[PDB]
RNA sequence: GGAAGAUGUAACGGGGCUAAACCAUGCACCGAAGCUGCGGCAGCGACGCGCGUUGUUGGGUAGGGGAGCGUUCUGUAAGCCUGCGAAGGUGUGCUGUGAGGCAUGCUGGAGGUAUCAGAAGUGCGAAUGCUGACAUAAGUAACGAUAAAGCGGGUGAAAAG
RNA sequence: ACCCCGGCGAGGGGAGUGAAAAAGAACCUGAAACCGUGUACGUACAAGCAGUGGGAGCACGCUUAGGCGUGUGACUGCGU
């Protein structure tokens, strides 16, 4: 017989929220890929979107561990010539939080539509309030 | 026994080799002759 | 004799742009791009092939690992702990019953941690 | 006949 | 019923009488007059005489009513093309293809 | 300069998406002959506003 | 009510009534054959798995087909080395009529 | 090929492929490349081969029944109704005559039947003895064949 | 620590890691076209009557050897198919290890050819190959002296000429 | 022939001849490149020899009402 694949219009995805006060930054990320990319679901699929929605609460909470609060440098550049901008873990958990959480989630998510699918899934709030109560998330244990 | 049942002897009409029919014939390309020098050239060769 | 090529050369095109069929542009129109675009779809089946074999049995491991992973167990402590119970079971099998038949998986997984301990 | 770029030669043996 | 009026050997380009046919395709009748007779092209004044043909051809040899006729298909294929030469500098020759088009209607009431 | 490869019908569709014609949006009638005319002209017989600008 | 056995080099999950692909058997095409090793029988919260063969469990199947398989092509080509191969390939198959399953 | 050996253009600098005769086999209208010339077709043929392949052709003719002898075989009037008749009466349609006297009588009679050969035996060949059904002999014919053939 | 480079981090592939680094030991697992299992083909050698048993082999350039497919023509053929539709053209289905083969729908309007033999102008993607046709740039450049035109009337289907 | 549109045109449509005008003189057959129109599907957050393995959906045929076949091909592994 031939093996199973899920169907994308009848998988089901719960909708889990997370706070992430203390947590180490890498496991917790790997953690949240992992939901996102449902391989937590013996469903699973490589091609079709089969995780869960996650709402990431006190992105500006997390804690790394070592000199990475000022060693731990973020690269990008701009396009235009000499357009090379650093910004280290600590002006980037004072300026906006929920970029850190998004660039390592995005980071060890796949590449094409199917991860970008998977990071519009990924909600980040900085805070400790979030929008999506209509939605009853369940709390998930890291 | 008809004009259209005389079949020779076996083995004795040995089809001749055709250089340069296509890769599967073993003989295309090259033709037997290797990559360059007076043995491929046409009408090449030294004498005896 | 002279002979003309003319019937056998639109055979033997013929035949390949019909393999060609469904091609983009020139891959399906113009003939030598065809024939090249033919040999080359002929490697790549040979390799998928044996790349459907790697990808199939992937995808099952995957599948195995996460049901297990639900059940409370690793994936290669339920294979271990499946062989010192003497199963030939094979991974395509338990991935159909780990999205089907949940209880049988289930089932497998006392056994397995059974043999384990 | 041919180019006249190319029948020239301070342009031609440009490097020689 | 189908009434079809071709004219072959279009002297004019099949790229800009295409223009002209994808302006005036699947409008009614009377609006693809409007149209045809306020475009300014060549092209547009030869699907006008073409048009016409058709609609007059529906009129005479089907009978057909001209308040619910409508141009239901119109397409230019390609016609033979007259090759010219065409001196250029240094001796150099150039061939000028003078592009022909077959041009076609077809006019209906359903 | 010139091309390094032959472009494609496609890229042709492309680049002539943008060059097809754009008909009139409606004709204006005179309020006297009834004649079909351009919006700011003339008719062909010699009308505009209903007046006579022209003779014959 | 559902079973999976071994037969033909790979193993298979089967159920009443159920129409099977198998490979090619040494058996006339309308008559019924008797699977003994069977891995494991799922009849709805109960479950019998041997190990690795059910004592008592067997399958009764009726082959209702012989035939030959899609004709896949097989191409080789080894580029600027003026090496090139074709070959086709039919595989057999039996069709099979799964009629019981008793444990 | 008629023709020029003038070179169609310079060896360098056109930009065409070079060429150096209008009448070169790779060009339209040019000569071929290994044009046929009248040639012998014929095949030496050892004396004894093609008697041993005479013996054989009889002896399967003998062995499959082919084969018809009479001992005399003419007509009295060239009329090829009287021949068509007397086969028929024999029944015999697609026939290899072959006599010891050449008569004309006959000859003139079997010549506009397609059917029907005649022949000499001294002109029997082994095309006709094996594309003909029927081959019929008169005696004295038999024995000069079989002299002959030793 | 010594330790500085030029488009952009840029000397873990990246994420990220205080282990997810290193050392020592162990048990697992993934992992190849390797090996095994099942089925199919072909070559070679032993074992008994072209067949069966068994073992083994089967990446391949230059090249050597073996066996074949197809096209035109000749004989078989004053035979056979064919206006109740040939060759050819365009689809579909089946079949073979392959070059291929067979059947049939439409077009077509007169030839074609089994079998077994025979002879080759016998198979093309390449030669800045030859010839014809058709694209590409592209409705782009240009419309050939910067002596110059404007208006009224006429003809005509239409007049800047 | 004749009729009709059309510039007393070019060209076309009817009528008629003809077995056939899908033989109309640009004339037996009429391939491919190339150019079109109609329909089915896909495509406007998406990076690369354009395929291949998997596969959702849609549309159409279906004759065990079961899946099949054809067309397309979102997404995805590998792939200069
Ligand atoms: N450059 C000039 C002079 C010229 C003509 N033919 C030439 C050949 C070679 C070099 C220069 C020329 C021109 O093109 O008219
Ligand atoms: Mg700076
Ligand atoms: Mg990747
Ligand atoms: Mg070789
Ligand atoms: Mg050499
Ligand atoms: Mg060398
Ligand atoms: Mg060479
Ligand atoms: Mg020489
Ligand atoms: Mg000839
Ligand atoms: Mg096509
Ligand atoms: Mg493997
Ligand atoms: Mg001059
Ligand atoms: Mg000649
Ligand atoms: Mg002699
Ligand atoms: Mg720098
Ligand atoms: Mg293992
Ligand atoms: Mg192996
Ligand atoms: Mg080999
Ligand atoms: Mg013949
Ligand atoms: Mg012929
Ligand atoms: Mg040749
Ligand atoms: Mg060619
Ligand atoms: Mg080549
Ligand atoms: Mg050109
Ligand atoms: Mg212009
Ligand atoms: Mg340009
Ligand atoms: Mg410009
Ligand atoms: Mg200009
Ligand atoms: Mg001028
Ligand atoms: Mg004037
Ligand atoms: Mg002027
Ligand atoms: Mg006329
Ligand atoms: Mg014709
Ligand atoms: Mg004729
Ligand atoms: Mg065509
Ligand atoms: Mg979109
Ligand atoms: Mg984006
Ligand atoms: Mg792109
Ligand atoms: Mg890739």
């Amino acid at each position: 017989m031939k093996t199973f694949t899920a169907k994308p219009e009848t998988v089901k995805r719960d909708w889990y929220v997370v706070d992430a006060t203390g947590k180490t930054l890498g496991r917790l990320a790997t953690e949240l890929a992992r939901r996102l990319r449902g391989k937590h679901k013996a469903e699973y699929t490589p091609h079709v979107d089969t995780g869960d929605y996650i709402i990431v609460l006190n992105a500006d909470k997390v804690a790394v561990t070592g000199n990475k609060r000022t060693d731990k440098v973020y690269y990008h550049h701009t396009g235009h010539i000499g357009g090379i901008k650093q910004a280290t873990f600590e002006e980037m958990i004072a300026r906006r939080p929920e970029r850190v959480i998004e660039i390592a989630v995005k980071g060890m998510l796949p590449k094409g539509p199917l991860g970008r699918a998977m990071f519009r899934k990924l909600k980040v709030y900085a805070g400790n309030e979030h929008n999506h109560a209509a939605q009853q998330p369940q709390v998930l244990d890291i | 026994m008809r004009l259209n049942t005389l079949s020779p002897a076996e083995g004795s009409k040995k089809a001749g080799k055709r250089l340069g029919r296509g890769i599967g014939s073993g003989l295309g390309k090259t033709g037997g002759r290797g990559h360059k020098g007076q043995k491929s050239r046409s009408g090449g060769g030294v004498r005896r | 004799a002279r002979v003309k090529r003319g019937v056998i050369a639109r055979a033997r095109h013929k035949k390949i742009l019909k393999q060609a069929k469904g091609y983009y542009g020139a891959r399906s129109r113009v003939y030598r791009v065809a024939f090249q675009a033919v040999i080359k779809a002929g490697q790549y089946a040979y390799r998928d092939r044996r790349q459907r074999k790697r990808q199939f049995r992937q995808l099952w491991i995957a599948r195995i690992n996460a049901a297990a992973r639900q059940n409370g167990i690793s994936y290669s402590k339920f294979i271990n702990g499946l062989k010192k119970a003497s199963v030939e079971i094979d991974r395509k099998i338990l991935a159909d019953i780990a999205v089907f038949d949940k209880v049988a998986f289930t089932a497998l997984v006392e056994k397995a941690k059974a043999a384990l301990a | 006949t041919s180019k006249w770029f190319n029948i020239d030669n301070k342009i031609v043996d440009h490097r020689p | 019923m189908e009434t079809i009026a071709k004219h072959r050997h279009a002297r004019s380009s099949a790229q800009k009488v295409r223009l002209v046919a994808d302006l005036i395709r699947g409008k009614k009748v009377s609006q693809a007059l409007d149209i045809l007779t306020y475009t300014n092209k060549k092209a547009a004044v030869l699907v006008k005489k073409v048009l016409e043909s058709a609609i007059a051809n529906a009129e005479h040899n089907d009978g057909a009513d001209i308040d619910d006729l409508k141009v239901t298909k119109i397409f230019v294929d390609e016609g033979p093309s007259m090759k010219r030469i065409m001196p250029r500098a240094k001796g150099r020759a150039d061939r000028i293809l003078k592009r022909t088009s077959h041009i076609t209607v077809v006019v209906s009431d359903r | 300069a010139v091309q390094q490869n032959k472009p494609t019908r496609s890229k042709r569709g492309m680049r002539r998406s943008h060059d097809a014609l754009t008909a009139v949006t409606s004709l204006s009638v005179d309020k006297t002959s009834g004649e079909k005319h351009l919006r700011h002209h003339i008719t062909a017989d010699g009308y505009y506003r209903g007046r006579k600008v022209i003779a014959k | 009510m559902y079973a999976v056995f071994q037969s033909g080099g790979k193993q298979h999950r089967v159920s009443e009534g159920q129409t099977v692909r198998l490979e090619k058997l040494d058996i006339a095409t309308g008559e019924t054959v008797e699977f003994a090793e069977v891995l494991m029988i799922a009849n709805g919260e109960e479950v019998k798995i041997g190990v690795p063969f059910v004592d008592g469990g067997v399958i009764k199947a009726e082959v209702v087909a012989h035939g030959r398989g899609e004709k896949v092509k097989i191409v080789k080509f080894r580029r600027r080395k003026h090496y090139r191969k074709q070959q086709g390939h039919r595989q057999w198959f039996t069709d099979v009529k799964i009629t019981g399953i008793s444990a | 090929v008629t023709g020029s050996g003038k070179k169609p253009w310079r060896q360098k600098g056109t930009g065409r492929a070079r060429s150096g005769s209008i009448k070169s086999p790779i060009w339209r209208s040019g000569g071929v490349t290994f044009a046929a010339r009248p040639q012998d077709h014929s095949q030496k043929v050892n004396k004894k081969m093609y008697r041993g392949a005479l013996k054989s052709i009889l002896s399967e003719l003998v062995r499959q029944d082919r084969l018809i002898v009479v001992e005399k075989f003419s007509v009295e009037a060239p009329k090829t109704k009287l021949l068509a008749q007397k086969l028929k009466d024999m029944a015999l349609e697609d026939v290899l005559i072959i006599t010891g006297e050449l008569d004309e009588n006959l000859f003139l009679a079997a010549r506009n039947l397609h059917k029907v050969d005649v022949r000499d035996a001294t002109g029997i060949d082994p095309v006709s003895l094996i594309a003909f059904d029927k081959v019929v002999m008169t005696a004295d014919a038999v024995k000069q064949v079989e002299e002959m053939l030793a």
